Order: C-alpha cells, then sequence, then structure tokens
C-alpha cells in the first residue's frame, strides 16, 4: 500500500541521519560497536556503513552503491548515501497529494541527463600551465591539512608527502601500497618517510644491546618454518629402553635443527624473517656469524617484502634457489619513536612503502592517519583522470543554479519535480556548514547573491566562515565523482521507491 | 580379469565379451532380411526389457 | 466464501497490477537463507512464498502453466483471472447463481477465440533475419528492465539467429532447444562493450602453460571423461604400499608411463585435451612442453552441448585418441572480461553452431542479474513462433484489449437469453489492462479512459474499420499531448501468447466459482 512506501522511506532517514555528520573532514564520526567488541573509529562512510549491517532492504541498496563509490572512485562515500536518500525526503510530501511515484522517479532522471552534460562544461583540463610537477603537489597538500592540529606542523609533513607519490608509479597508484604504523611518544614533526618496511620490536628475549645498526649489502630470506630445540612454554617427551640413548635423542634433536640451521650458514642470508617464533637456539647461534632472524613476522609485513626486493619464500633451507635472496640498499635501526625498530630502506624494486607517524597517543595519530588519506586520494585521482572540478560545495551550488532556470522552460509536471531536484541539492553546502559549526541560514543565502552574477567557481571557505572562491583556497575535486555519485544516488533513489511491499520470508 | 598390454588390445578383450552378444545380435538383423527383407512396409522394433 | 474468497485474492491481485508494466513496481523478495532479491516476474515470487489457501492455489498452478509452452503472460493470467471474480461480485449481489455465471463464460470464451484468429494483422514469415528478430524481441524486454529495451534488442537478436539454422518449408526437424542459450554475467562495465559470439563461454581459469592456440584453423578437441592418471587394470588393481623399496618404483613407474600416454595422444595432431575431472601435478607438465591447451570441465551439462557445436564425445577410458571422434575449432584464446582472464570457445564463418552465449557487463549485479531473467524470458518468446500459426501477432499495449471489448458487446445483444449479462461483464473486466499502464505511468486515468474509446469508435461508411486498428494505450512522460502508433515502435504481443493466457485465465477464474465451501481433515 501507500503505506508502505512513506514507512521505507523513514526507514532510510534514521540510516541518512546518522551519516550527515560524516560529510566533511571536520565532520563528527560514527561510534560503532561490532559484535567482535573490536572498537573502530573513522571518519570514511565505506567502513562506516559496512558495520551497520541493517536488516531492512532498503538499507542494503546504500550499501550497494557505497561499495561502487569506493571502489570505482574511493573518496565520497557519505555524500553520495546522503544525496541518494535526500531526494525521497523532499518527495514524501509529493506522494500525499496524489502525485505517482513513477513521475517523481522519471522527472530525476531528466534532471540528470542535463546533469551529465553539465559536468563536462564545467571540467577543466589543466596539467602545466600555470603549475609545474613540485608545485602541484605542494599547494594541494596544505589543503587537506588545514583546521588541523598539524597545520602549524604540516610544513614537514608536504616534504614527506611528495616524496610518497613519488616512490611509486605515477600511471597507477594505490593508496594501500603507503603503509602507516602508529607509534606512541615523541614529537609529532620528527617523522621519517620510509620506502621499505618497518617491524614492532617484539622481542622479549635475552641477548640484545649487542648488534651493528649499519650494513652494506645484506641478503633477505623468508623462511616459512620454525626452528627451535627448547622452547619457552612445550617441553619434549622422550621415553627409550635405554639409559645412554637419553642424551643421544637430546643430541639427535640438536642435530637435526643444526641441520637446517648451517644450510642458511652455507647461503649466506644476513637477514632471516619467519611468521613463527625462533628459539633460543637458532638465535645464539647466529650472533657468532652476525647474522640477523626475526621472528613471528606478520602476515602483511611479509607479503610487502616480495614486492620489495622481489624474492619469495620457501618452506625449508635445503632447496631454496638464488633468486628468492633479496638486496636492499641500506639497513639502519635507529631511536625515533623512543625505541629501536629496524626497517629496509633503498629498495629499487620496491612497489610500496610505509609513512611512520609519532605522536604522544595513538588516537591522536589516528586523527593524521585518516588526514593523510584524503590527501592521497586526491593525488590518486588528478593523475588518471585530467578533468578537475572546482569541489567544497562550488560544483554542487552550480548544478542547483542552472536547473531552477530549466524548469521554466519544461512545461508540465516536470518544473515543480526539477525545481525539488535542485532544492534537494542545497543539503550537501548545507551539512557542510552545520558540521562545522557554521550558520547555515546566513551563507547559504550570502552565497546565492554572487552566484547569480555569472561567476561559477564560487565555494565554500573551509578555514574562516566567509564567501569565496575554491580555486584560491586550492580545494580541488575529479570529475569522476561529481558523474559517479549523480548516477549512483539516482539509481539508489528510483529503486526504494520502487517498491511498494517488503517481503521477507523467515524459517 | 581384462590384462591389456597396449590401448588396441583392450579394444579386442572388450569386444570378446561383447561377441556373445553380437552372436546373438547378427540372428536378430538377419531375421528382418529373411522374412520380407525387400517388401514395402516392414520394420522391426526392440522391446528388450 | 466466495465473496470472501475474492478478498484474499484482491490483496495478491493488487500486487499484479503494479508489476506489468514498463512503468509498474518491483517487489523486494527476502529468502528465508538470508539472501535478498528483488525481480519484476511474478512467478518468481510465488515460487519463493509459500502458497496456502485453496483459492490462491489455483491461480499459482495456473502461473505454472503459463511459464511452460512459453516465456510471456505470467502477469497477463493473474491480472486477467484476478479481474474476471471482481465484476463477478456484482451477479453474486444480485443473486445470480455462480452455475450460469460459469456457463456464461464458455459461451464467451469460444467467441473470444474465434475472433482472434479474424484480427490478426501481420504475419511473420521465420524468415530469421536480424532486422526481422528486433520486432519480437523488444516488446519482451520491456516491462521488465528499463533503458535496456534498444541496447539489448541487438544483443538477444543477433544470437539467436545464430542458433536458427537456415531452412524453410521444414516442419519435421525440431531445433531452438532451451539450454542452447545461455547468459552469463561479469561485474564491471557497461552493455555497450557486450557483444555476440558464436560458442560457449567458460568462467574458469587457464591453470595449462598455454594461454592461447595459434590461428591455424580447425583445431582437433578431444574430451576425455576419464581423469589423468597411469593406466590401470578394470578388475581389482588397487595400489598397495609394502616397502620403502617399492616407493621409488611408484614415483618412477608413474613417471614413465603418464609421458608415454600424452605423448602417443599429443602425437596423432590433437591440440586440445578437455579433462572432465581432477588434472594430476604430472600429467599438467607433460602437456605443456608439447603445446596442449589443458582445459578442465567439471560441469557435465557444458560437455552435452559441446558435442553439437564442435563435435568432440567424451571418452570413458583414457589412452584412446580415436581421431573419428575428434572435433575441430578454428579459434581457442584467452580474452580478459570484467578484468579476469578467462578462455572462451568461438568459431568464424564455418561448423554451424547450435549453441550460443551471450556475454554482459554491468557495474551493479543487482540490476544485472534481472537482465539474465529478461533474457531468458526473450529467449522463450521465440517458442512462440511455431508451424502451427505461430507466426500471428496482434496489437499490442491495450490496443487489442479496448478493441475485442465492443466486438464482444455486438455479440451480446445477438445472443437472447440470460447469457446478456454474463457477455456484457465480460467485456468490462478487460478494462483493467488500459487502467494499469494508465495507473502506474503516473498519467490521469479519468483523462485517459475516453481517449481510447473515442479513437476505437470511428464512423465509417462500412461494417469494417479500415485507416486506423492500430490505436494503442501509449505510455506518453511528454510535455502536452499526442500519443503514439502501435505500428511506429512495433511493440505487441504475439498471438500465441494472448490466446493461451486468455484460455488459461478463463478457466481458472470459473474454477475458484465452483468451490463455495471448504473441508480440512487429517490425511
Amino acid at each position: 500500500g501507500k503505506g508502505q512506501i512513506i514507512s521505507n522511506i523513514n526507514a532510510c532517514v534514521a540510516v541518512q541521519e546518522a551519516l550527515k555528520p560524516t560529510l566533511g573532514p571536520l565532520g563528527s564520526d560514527i561510534l560503532i560497536v561490532t559484535s567482535n567488541q573490536k572498537t573502530t573509529i573513522s571518519n570514511d562512510g565505506a567502513t562506516i556503513l559496512k558495520l551497520l549491517d541493517v536488516v531492512h532492504p532498503a538499507a542494503k541498496t546504500l550499501v550497494d552503491i557505497s561499495r561502487a563509490q569506493d571502489a570505482e572512485v574511493g573518496d565520497g562515500t557519505t555524500s553520495v548515501t546522503i544525496l541518494a536518500g535526500e531526494l525521497m525526503k523532499e518527495a514524501k510530501p509529493f506522494l500525499e497529494e496524489g502525485i505517482s511515484s513513477h513521475l517523481i522517479m522519471k522527472g530525476y532522471r531528466k534532471a540528470v541527463s542535463l546533469a551529465v552534460e553539465k559536468i563536462n562544461e564545467l571540467a577543466v583540463d589543466i596539467t602545466s600551465e600555470k603549475s609545474s610537477g613540485r608545485e602541484l603537489l605542494e599547494r594541494c597538500a596544505r589543503t587537506a591539512m588545514s583546521s588541523k592540529l598539524i597545520h602549524n606542523n604540516a610544513d614537514f609533513f608536504v616534504k614527506m608527502c611528495v616524496d610518497a607519490v613519488l616512490s611509486l608509479d605515477r600511471n597507477d597508484l594505490d593508496d594501500k601500497l603507503i603503509g602507516i604504523k602508529k607509534i606512541p611518544g615523541g614529537a609529532m614533526e620528527e617523522s621519517l618517510f620510509i620506502n621499505g618496511v618497518a617491524f614492532k620490536k617484539t622481542f622479549s628475549y635475552a641477548g640484545f644491546e649487542q648488534q651493528p645498526k649499519k650494513f652494506n649489502n645484506p641478503k633477505i630470506l623468508s623462511l616459512n618454518v620454525e626452528l627451535e630445540l627448547k622452547a619457552e612454554k612445550d617441553n619434549a617427551e622422550v621415553r627409550v629402553e635405554h639409559v645412554e640413548d637419553y642424551q643421544a635423542i637430546v643430541d639427535a634433536e640438536w642435530q637435526l635443527i643444526f641441520e637446517k640451521l648451517r644450510q642458511v650458514e652455507e647461503t649466506g642470508a644476513n637477514i632471516v624473517l619467519s611468521k613463527l617464533p625462533i628459539g633460543d637456539l637458532a638465535t645464539q647461534f647466529f650472533a657468532d656469524r652476525n647474522i640477523f632472524c626475526a621472528g613471528r613476522v606478520s602476515a602483511d609485513d611479509m607479503n610487502r617484502v616480495i614486492q620489495a626486493v622481489g624474492g619469495s619464500i620457501q618452506s625449508t633451507t635445503s632447496d631454496i634457489k638464488p633468486e628468492h635472496l633479496g638486496t636492499c640498499a641500506l639497513f639502519e635501526e635507529m631511536q625515533i619513536g623512543s625505541e629501536r625498530y629496524n626497517l629496509f630502506q633503498g629498495c629499487p624494486q620496491a612497489k610500496t612503502c610505509t609513512l611512520l607517524l609519532r605522536g604522544g597517543a595513538e588516537q591522536v595519530i589516528a586523527e593524521v592517519e585518516r588526514s593523510l588519506h584524503d590527501a592521497i586520494m586526491i593525488v590518486k585521482r588528478a593523475l588518471q583522470n585530467k578533468l578537475i572540478v572546482a569541489g567544497g560545495g562550488a560544483t554542487e551550488m552550480e548544478v542547483s543554479k542552472c536547473l531552477r532556470d530549466y524548469s521554466k522552460t519544461i512545461a508540465g509536471k516536470q518544473q515543480m519535480i526539477i525545481n525539488a531536484f535542485a532544492k534537494a541539492l542545497e543539503v550537501i553546502p548545507r551539512q557542510l556548514c552545520e558540521n562545522a559549526g557554521f550558520d547555515a541560514i546566513e551563507i547559504l543565502n550570502k552565497l546565492r547573491l554572487a552566484h547569480s552574477k555569472g561567476e561559477k567557481w564560487y565555494g565554500v571557505v573551509f578555514e574562516t566562515e566567509n564567501i569565496g572562491d575554491n580555486f584560491a583556497k586550492f580545494v580541488w575535486e575529479p570529475a569522476l565523482v561529481k558523474i559517479n555519485a549523480l548516477n549512483s544516488a539516482t539509481e539508489a533513489t528510483n529503486l526504494i521507491l520502487s517498491v511498494d511491499e517488503t517481503i521477507t520470508n523467515k524459517g | 580379469g581384462f590384462f591389456y598390454s597396449s590401448a588396441d588390445q583392450r579394444d579386442k578383450l572388450a569386444a570378446s565379451e561383447r561377441k556373445f552378444v553380437d552372436a546373438k545380435l547378427k540372428k536378430i538383423i538377419d531375421l528382418k532380411n529373411e522374412v520380407c527383407g525387400m517388401d514395402p512396409d516392414k520394420g522391426f522394433v526392440i522391446i528388450n526389457q | 466464501q466466495i465473496i470472501k474468497s475474492i478478498a484474499a485474492i484482491r490483496e495478491l491481485h493488487q500486487m499484479c497490477l503494479t508489476s506489468m508494466g514498463p512503468c509498474g513496481r518491483n517487489k523486494i523478495i527476502v529468502n528465508h537463507l538470508g539472501k535478498i532479491i528483488i525481480t519484476n516476474d511474478a512467478a518468481t515470487m510465488l515460487r519463493e512464498l509459500d502458497i496456502v489457501h485453496p483459492a490462491v492455489k489455483v491461480l499459482v498452478m495456473a502461473t505454472e502453466q503459463q511459464k511452460i509452452d512459453m516465456g510471456d503472460g505470467t502477469n497477463l493470467v493473474m491480472i486477467l483471472a484476478g479481474e474476471l471474480l471482481n465484476v463477478s461480485e456484482k451477479l453474486i449481489s444480485m443473486g445470480l447463481s455462480a452455475v450460469e455465471i460459469i456457463q456464461g463464460y464458455n459461451m464467451a470464451r469460444k467467441f473470444t477465440l474465434k475472433e482472434l484468429d479474424e484480427m490478426v494483422v501481420g504475419e511473420i514469415t521465420d524468415k530469421n533475419d536480424k532486422n526481422e528478430l528486433l520486432k519480437m524481441i523488444k516488446p519482451v524486454i520491456s516491462s521488465k528492465k528499463y533503458g535496456s529495451e534498444d541496447i539489448l534488442s541487438e544483443l538477444v537478436s543477433e544470437a539467436v539467429s545464430h542458433v536458427l539454422p537456415v531452412a524453410q518449408q521444414a516442419g519435421e526437424i525440431p531445433y531452438f532447444n532451451v539450454d542452447s542459450i545461455r547468459v552469463v554475467k561479469i561485474m564491471g562495465g557497461s552493455l555497450s562493450n557486450s557483444t555476440v559470439i558464436k560458442g560457449m563461454v567458460f568462467n574458469r581459469e587457464p591453470e595449462g602453460h598455454v594461454k592461447s592456440l595459434s590461428e591455424d584453423k580447425k583445431h582437433k578437441v578431444a574430451v576425455f571423461t576419464c581423469p589423468l592418471d597411469i593406466a590401470n587394470t578394470e578388475t581389482k588393481g588397487t595400489v598397495l604400499l609394502h616397502n620403502a623399496q617399492e616407493m621409488l618404483d611408484f614415483s618412477k613407474g608413474e613417471e614413465k608411463q603418464i609421458d608415454a600416454m600424452m605423448k602417443e595422444i599429443a602425437d596423432m595432431g590433437v591440440e586440445c585435451i578437455v579433462a572432465g575431472a581432477g588434472v594430476g601435478e604430472l600429467a599438467l607438465h607433460y602437456l605443456n612442453r608439447y603445446g596442449i591447451l589443458v582445459l578442465k570441465v567439471p560441469s557435465k551439462f557444458e560437455l552435452r552441448r559441446l558435442c553439437r557445436v564442435c563435435g568432440a564425445t567424451p571418452l570413458p577410458r583414457l589412452g584412446a585418441p580415436t581421431p573419428e571422434e575428434l572435433g575441430l575449432v578454428e579459434t581457442v584464446k584467452t580474452m580478459e572480461i570484467g578484468g579476469d582472464r578467462v578462455t572462451v570457445f568461438k568459431q568464424e564463418q564455418g561448423e554451424i553452431s547450435r549453441t550460443s552465449t551471450i556475454i554482459l557487463r554491468g557495474a551493479t549485479q543487482n540490476n544485472l542479474d534481472d537482465i539474465e531473467r529478461a533474457i531468458d524470458d526473450g529467449v522463450a518468446a521465440v517458442k512462440g513462433l511455431m508451424k502451427p500459426s505461430g507466426g500471428k501477432l496482434l496489437p499490442g499495449a491495450g490496443a487489442t484489449e479496448i478493441e475485442l471489448i465492443s466486438r464482444i458487446t455486438k455479440y451480446g445483444e445477438r445472443t437472447p437469453g440470460l447469457l446478456q449479462l454474463a457477455i456484457k461483464q465480460f467485456a468490462v473486466a478487460f478494462e483493467v489492462v488500459p487502467r494499469t499502464l494508465a495507473e502506474t505511468a503516473g498519467l490521469d486515468v479519468n483523462e485517459v479512459l475516453p481517449n481510447l474509446y473515442a479513437a476505437h469508435n470511428v464512423t465509417e461508411p462500412g461494417a469494417v474499420k479500415t485507416d486506423h486498428l492500430y490505436k494503442g494505450v501509449d505510455i506518453d512522460g511528454e510535455s502536452d499531448e499526442g500519443v503514439k502508433d502501435i505500428r511506429e515502435e512495433n511493440i505487441y504481443d504475439m498471438l500465441a501468447t494472448k490466446k493461451f493466457a486468455i484460455n488459461v485465465a478463463t478457466e481458472a477464474a470459473t474454477t475458484v466459482l465452483s468451490i463455495d465451501q471448504i473441508i480440512m481433515a487429517k490425511k
């Protein structure tokens, strides 16, 4: 019935209402408690919405468009969900007057056809004009870091952000290739950029304080099996019928382990990585041979080592082939972070890197970790996609303007539908002002004044509350966001409004 | 059991047991042509269960 | 109880009122297994729902009757039979017994089916041309997926024409198997990059070291049912382990035998070996050095359709490469579809194939999954064209419905007796079809209805209307005024679907009126 359609609209508002404060870099965050009890806090709407798992069917539609927003684009997962549900909120009083929902859904796609042609007119292709290689990455990095506690220390952070994307191929860039490890303690401006991967310094075993901190060209070897004799947890039960065979079996177990130990000694691999803990027998034998070994290596950390030096892991120490070994340029273990951490540096074949951060608390670094991801996604889409448009509400206010004039030239019911479509676009700039604390009454009214004077580039200043141009504020967004958002929001809105009945089978 | 040295020898062992069935099969196809073989409107159907 | 049974059907009747038509509504179906699906076709919804009430079971069992012998009319039999019970409510409250009501529909059914033969306009020549298939398939894609009607028209019509051979005036040899047309979907891309290729499409990866074969035509294909392994004895032949000395002979023994078996097989000239079972590790390394493409097909259903295309036959044994049973293929390569590289099967201008596969691409799997069900229903629409008057057609989109009403009312005054009340109510029940398209499209119902009767009722010097019989029920979506002719876009329903849907819905409606009481007892 007609009440089922209205009930499905209000069900999407409750999900949309939670995602409203998450719009914008300064917006509020949602606190979700997973069934596993692990608590995660992030401003990215993708991971947030994936943790809801709402049983309501229309809420799943917002999840499908969120995965495509994170896959094809990766940015704007919050705005695509708010815009998809905003059209249903404004269409609620339209259904009470007797207007069928089909003409309402058909009227949305009529404005999208004019919106696609509008994005192409607002898309400006510029690369080397009035810019350069370094000046492009430097000016755009300080914009995402604005209105943050790192704004004063952003001078050192931009230099590390430019060299991060230059260490990887410019044709294919991935944000997951740059790792970030939270290091508690220390100053935030003392962090450095690393080409390789670093470890957590988990070693509790004696023998520390003796090690050279500088290697020339060490050999890296990955072993999939543990090598130990007497561990600190389990034991070994040896029962034989002879008294003289007690020490023989104990010495036999020592020779079986020493077998695989001397095989690496003949290979001469200075670096040994293993996902399993290493006993005290191998660590003591490798001390005199100047061989370093690291036990309990993480799976995600060792997988990046394969792409670093170009080697591979082998099960045993016997059949290891020479191409599985690898060598870096320099190996240095410094005191950065009030703890000694070993890391690889200078790998020419490394397809991944790691960016270390420092701070007084791990939660403060997490706010910086998610802030650096926003600057990477801007550079990620600035390379492959050459069309750049003015973001931060600039383009959003332009799409609503022109569609208001097209309604007067289109007779029929499409006049009020397109006018309502342009009015529904005002939620994006509004919520941005409501999150940061700006007044939505004055700013939205003062912005519409100069916006009709013929200049289409007027944005919203995120630093000091005022009307202005995002071109001078260096707020840029790729044209793929505006194209994919309007197509995903229209398809999600037309799908929910087309459902007049909710059928749920139990069993 | 059937022991074959080559793949072509196995076909002779499989046809050896079928030869007992083929011996009774030749008498069936020959009975149709023996009585009204060339006469029109004549056929044969196998109802074997 | 008959009136109460209609009220329960009326709730189900309103479900199909939002189904039929391109402007209709889609219903979400949440299975008990935790899977949320949505589809336009109502026959799928009835399968996932448990049917209990006896009057509802009649329409559900009649819906399955529409699934066989045709792929269209699922929403036609439900709406038509549902309205016949609604218009019969005025006869029940008037005091007319349901016995004469059933007899009245039987007299009107014979008059309706006889007139459908005289209302035919065109006839399909069964030319199997690409342009001729666009007329039948285009309206079938409509009412299910919107916006893909023009896009999927060229994709479906080209794939069906490849399966249909070249013949004329021959009805003895059957053809058009259902499984011959397979529809697969790949996430990513769009429908613009979709093409039509002749052959089967496999989603498995090329585990062999040979990614693609050469460009030489007529490559031999060997389909082996028995897995690759050393030849054993059909009687017993169980491998047992006794001492460590025999362990070295097991690895070295199978090394020379497997290499010798694949040798003579690969020397026969066959460049493709299809193994329907698991492939060993040692046997895979031997075929890779000889340039032999290894393709595993664990599904036994795909091997049956391959026999009618390439010509190869599955062999239950291993080591007997019979050249008479080998097939031929011009090109076997591995193409990347949606990011994944899979080995396909195709041919060019030779060895005509009765089995084809449509490759689809889309960003959202939800709406893309409904495209597969829309094409499968479009393939079944080709079955409507047969020798026993299959090429006959009638104008759709409410054109035939309203036009038939004026002809039925003429037979009412010509038939004396109490049957006049049943004939009049039989024609009024056809007004639900135009109202369904007019209400779901957002247009005013009170505006469209008088414009329809004004077009179908004209004054001409004669007893047979000539100039325009083509006035339909149009979905406008335009600015001011005006409609379209059925002949313009060639959107119509075939006679085989309409004649079968009306005949079943008539008996299904009279069946509900026959049961005035229900009795339930322990079996």
